[PDB]
């Protein structure tokens, strides 16, 4: 449930390759799929351990 | 092909010379080699120091275990069953094996 | 522009004036003064005596005075073998170079009765050899004994780094015996005798060496902790290639390599905010000042992260990689220390080069480590 | 030299050069440099002066392994053959005994073989007598420092002779090495050049990959559809997604900055797509291809993730019975190191504190006898020496040596929380 969402981030990282800290246009492709705002909020903090 | 049994004991603290030469033979030699470390110390990678681990191609493979009760039951069936025809007893012998094995109360 | 600075990198000293007084009987063929020449290290002192004897041998009468380097012996025999090498002869060598009394037979010359003085180079390898009062002090004792009756005496000139060696002498030897007394020292030349030799070592002078007051500035602000100004010109010879590479500028380049991460570039090492969290996690485990394993750190890492839920608890394998990010910058070092249960078994104890004063500044800017402190 | 003629054999039966085979040929770690470009000059201009002026100097470089210091100094001397010297690779770790390097030097001046004693006599006799040119690489200097520093004093005292035709180049592990192992008397002779090598940066880590991917990135292969053999029936191409190459760079530059680690994680991720391509079509061993981002996601994680958690849940029952008893004592006493008899005391007690549940009884029947009501009344449990030996050589446990099999202490070797955590499954 979290292996896919790294690759849509990689689709953004394909586009501009930006590691921004706070988001307004990363979250815009998530709400149309089916997951809430809280699941991605954890995905911000846990992928900080990946240093990405 | 290199076959190394108990490569952890070569990975001592003091010198580690012999590991350092074969792992650099990966990097430079035109002679195609392959190294096969076999051990049982699990965290083998922390036992190495820095300059040897950077020579190492980092790929380890863990060996499986019998994870379910059914697995070794399947193993002993393949273990004891003869498939080639040698004896007249064989066809009688093969069905006696599984009949003990199929019954969970046997 | 190369050949002027190609030649840049290569009687003369005001210490040679001392030793001719100390060798006042060496031109009258008598036994000279009593020579134990010491020095703080790097002070030119190895080549200092080598400057004297090479000026002695090129000046000087039958001429045979030899000098050998005591490095690879650990044992007092083959020194007395190497004095035989100036003879180019053949004999029974082993017994004559071994015992104290065996050296005495060796001191009867052959051709014209010119006295011999030996030079013992780098005596501190035998001083700081095997245990003192057993072999090495006895070796020191046996060499300095010059009670021979003719004036043909094996005058020692030995050299040492650290100045404890005189108090190491026995009270009989300190009763004005042998080559003892003249403990000629060499204080490290600040700029007042060494720089002027560099001036005369600029006999072939290019036009733009540089502003020599900056060279004087180089000498004054290197003389805090130094002994070798040609080698500290060999750091000018590297910066003189910097002005060739770009077609005390370099001491400024080299100290910022060493001073930084504690003041500024600590946060450079921890761009990850979790790397900031794991760095405080190490210091919280340092309360139990023990063999700080990667597991006991992982113990305090889990039991705090279950209380304050700043992040999810990560893997031990992740905990292995993240502390190595702390390692390669040079903050924390890891060593395989001692635990002696079954064999010499190696658990990994860490050590941090940061203080809580240089910690508390960089954490009050981030209130997410403030639950953890 | 000699036997490479004998290392050749004849019958080479047409090995299949697939798509990803030609990658790994150039992804071999062998074959101007972008990252340490100017510092190559800083060595060389330090070296070019002494070479063409017949002097004796010292050059000291440091850094973590994987930064090119094995590589760069080889590129220094390589061009110098075009323009008087004898090149030797005096490796520290390739010497069996530390004195054995002395034999090499006296071998590499005339061709003679004596002891390390007799070499350094004639070496010293060389270095102060010869009228007037030797390049020597003193690699991996942690090896040759260990005993009593008497070797290391020699290798810099030879530099002090103005009549010594030698150029030394030291490459260490750390800059600290003449300040925490050597004496100050060596530290005067080491000089103060001290050329530091940092890590690589992640931008340059992209710039080192494509140097191996020069003529092959997004190029075309000629392929027969029957055997999977590729030639530099279809004419296929293979592309490398640069963003996945970038995320390889942003990790390896972050943790280590190691040039072997960057190449090899690309090399490991290359063969993951190799087997998946062979899985779908099966060309064996006798429209547009690519490498996804999902390959380097796995292979970089494949450097990290363990199995001792998966090993513990796939162990025996009495193994998991053992550790659960062992954490029970560590939370009973808080002493992290329990006597072996108390564990055998506990596994007895951990039977009957649970109820008369027939699963525990079918355990407790089997735990003290393998059925067979004839032979029974075992004191310690079945195979208790076996699982304790199995937990010992696995590295999970650790047990100090004592002939008493009761008061010999046991210490854990992995983190006890993950032992608590894996027990929950
Ligand atoms: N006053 C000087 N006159 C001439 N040459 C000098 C002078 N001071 C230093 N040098 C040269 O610079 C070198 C620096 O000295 P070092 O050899 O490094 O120290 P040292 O000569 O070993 O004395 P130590 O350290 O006490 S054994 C000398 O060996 C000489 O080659
Ligand atoms: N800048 C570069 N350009 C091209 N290839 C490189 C570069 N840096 C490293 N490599 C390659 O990566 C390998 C890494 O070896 P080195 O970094 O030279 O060894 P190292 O840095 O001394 O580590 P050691 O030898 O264990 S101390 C080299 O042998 C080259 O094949």
């Amino acid at each position: 449930p979290t292996t896919k969402i790294f690759t849509i981030i990689k689709k953004m990282l394909q586009e501009t390759g930006k590691n921004t800290l706070s988001y307004e246009n990363i979250v815009k492709t998530v709400r149309l799929r089916g997951f809430t705002m809280l699941q991605l909020s954890n995905c911000i903090q846990e992928y900080s351990y990946l240093n990405v | 092909v290199f076959i190394f049994d108990e490569i952890d004991t070569f990975a001592g603290p003091v010198r580690q010379t012999l590991l350092y030469n074969l792992f650099d033979m990966v990097e430079h030699s035109r002679v195609p080699v392959c190294i096969f470390g076999c051990t049982t110390k699990l965290n083998i990678l922390e036992y190495l120091e820095k300059r040897v681990k950077s020579r190492f191609s980092q790929r380890v493979i863990y060996m499986p275990q019998i994870q379910n009760l059914d697995d070794m039951v399947d193993a002993v069936r393949n273990l004891l069953t003869v498939r080639s025809e040698i004896s007249p007893w064989v066809s009688q012998w093969n069905e006696t094996l599984e009949k003990e094995l199929s019954d969970p109360r046997s | 522009k190369a050949l002027l600075q190609k030649s840049s990198e290569l009687a003369r000293t005001a210490e040679y004036e001392q030793v001719m007084n100390f060798l006042a009987k060496a031109i009258s063929e008598h036994r000279s003064d009593s020579l134990y020449i010491t020095g703080p290290p790097g002070t030119g002192k190895t080549a200092q005596l080598d400057m004297i004897i090479r000026q002695k041998f090129q000046s000087l009468e039958s001429v045979a005075v030899t000098s050998i380097n005591c490095i690879s012996l650990g044992e007092p025999s083959s020194i007395f073998q190497k004095i035989f090498d100036s003879f180019q002869d053949l004999n029974g060598p082993t017994l004559q170079i071994k015992n104290m009394q065996h050296l005495q037979k060796f001191l009867e010359p052959y051709h014209k009765k010119t006295t011999f003085v030996v030079v013992l180079d780098e005596m501190d390898r035998l001083l700081h050899a095997n245990t003192s009062e057993t072999q090495s002090v006895r070796t020191i004792l046996e060499l300095f004994l010059l009670a021979k009756l003719p004036t043909v005496s094996f005058v020692l000139i030995g050299m040492a780094n650290s100045l404890d060696m005189k108090d190491r002498f026995l009270s009989r030897l300190n009763l004005d015996r042998g080559l003892l007394p003249q403990t000629i020292v060499f204080q490290p030349y600040t700029a007042e005798q060494m720089y002027e030799i560099v001036i005369q070592k600029m006999s072939s002078l290019p036009t733009i060496i540089f502003q020599p007051m900056a060279i004087k500035f180089a000498a004054k602000k290197c003389a805090g902790n130094t002994g070798d100004l040609r080698k500290l010109f060999d750091v000018l010879r590297g910066s003189i290639e910097i002005y060739e590479l770009e077609k005390l500028n370099y001491i400024a380049k080299v100290f910022s390599k060493f001073v930084n991460n504690n003041s500024t570039r600590t946060r450079i090492a921890k761009l990850n905010i979790q790397q900031k969290l794991i760095l405080c996690t190490i210091i919280q485990s340092l309360k139990l000042n023990s063999d700080a394993t990667i597991d006991e750190s992982f113990d305090h890492y889990i039991k705090a992260i279950t209380k304050t839920d700043t992040l999810a608890p990560l893997q031990r394998n992740e905990f292995l990689e993240i502390c190595t990010i702390l390692e390669t910058c040079g903050l924390v070092s890891i060593k395989k220390t001692k635990c002696k249960g079954k064999t010499k078994r190696f658990v990994d104890k860490i050590d941090v080069d940061l203080d809580m004063r240089e910690f508390y500044d960089e954490m009050t800017k981030i209130s997410i480590l403030k639950p953890f402190l | 030299s000699r036997f490479e003629n004998k290392l050749k054999t004849t019958q080479k039966h047409q090995i299949v050069e697939t798509i990803f085979s030609k990658v790994k040929k150039q992804l071999n770690s062998s074959y101007y440099l972008p990252a340490r470009e100017n510092e190559f000059a800083s060595i060389y201009l330090s070296a070019y002066s002494a070479i063409e002026s017949d002097s004796a100097t010292t050059i000291y470089v440091a850094g973590t392994p994987g930064v090119g210091k094995t590589l760069t100094v080889r590129e220094v001397v390589k061009e110098l053959l075009s323009s008087d010297f004898l090149y030797v690779e005096i490796n520290g770790l390739k010497m069996v005994k530390p004195t054995d390097c002395y034999e090499t030097l006296w071998n590499k001046v005339s061709g003679e073989r004596l002891t390390w004693a007799a070499s350094m006599e004639s070496l010293e006799f060389y270095f102060k007598r010869v009228p007037k040119t030797i390049v020597v690489l003193l690699d991996e200097l942690d090896a040759m420092v260990t005993k009593s520093q008497d070797i290391m004093y020699n290798f810099f005292n030879w530099t002090t002779y103005e009549n010594a035709k030698l150029i030394v180049i030291a490459v260490a592990n750390t800059m600290d090495l003449p300040e925490r192992q050597l004496g100050n008397k060596i530290t005067s002779r080491i000089g103060f050049t001290r050329i530091m090598f940092t890590g690589y940066t992640h931008e340059e880590l992209k710039n080192i990959i494509d140097l191996r991917l020069k003529g092959l990135n997004d190029s075309f292969f000629y392929v027969d559809t029957k055997t999977g053999n590729a030639i530099l029936v279809r004419k296929v191409r293979l592309r490398m997604s640069a963003d996945a190459i970038e995320i390889a760079s942003r990790k390896v530059a972050s943790v280590s900055g190691d040039a072997r680690r960057a190449l090899k994680v690309c090399k490991r991720a290359a063969e993951i797509a190799e087997k998946h391509y062979m899985a779908k079509h099966g060309y064996g061993y006798d429209g547009v291809q690519t490498v996804h981002i999902t390959h380097v996601m796995k292979a970089l994680n494949e450097t990290l993730n363990s199995h001792v958690i998966t090993f513990m849940t796939r162990l025996s029952f009495t193994a998991k019975l053992f550790i659960y008893a062992l954490l029970n004592l560590m939370k009973k006493n808080g002493s992290q190191e329990q006597e072996l008899g108390d564990i055998v005391d506990e596994i007895k007690l951990l039977i009957e504190v649970n109820g008369s549940n027939k699963f525990v009884m079918e355990i407790a029947k089997t735990l003290f006898q393998q059925g067979s009501d004839n032979i029974s009344e075992q004191l310690r449990i079945i195979s208790w020496d076996f699982v304790l030996n199995q937990l010992l050589d696995a590295g999970i446990l650790f047990k100090q040596t004592m002939k008493n099999d009761r008061i010999c202490c046991v210490k854990l070797n992995i983190s006890v929380e993950e032992a608590k955590r894996a027990m929950n499954e």
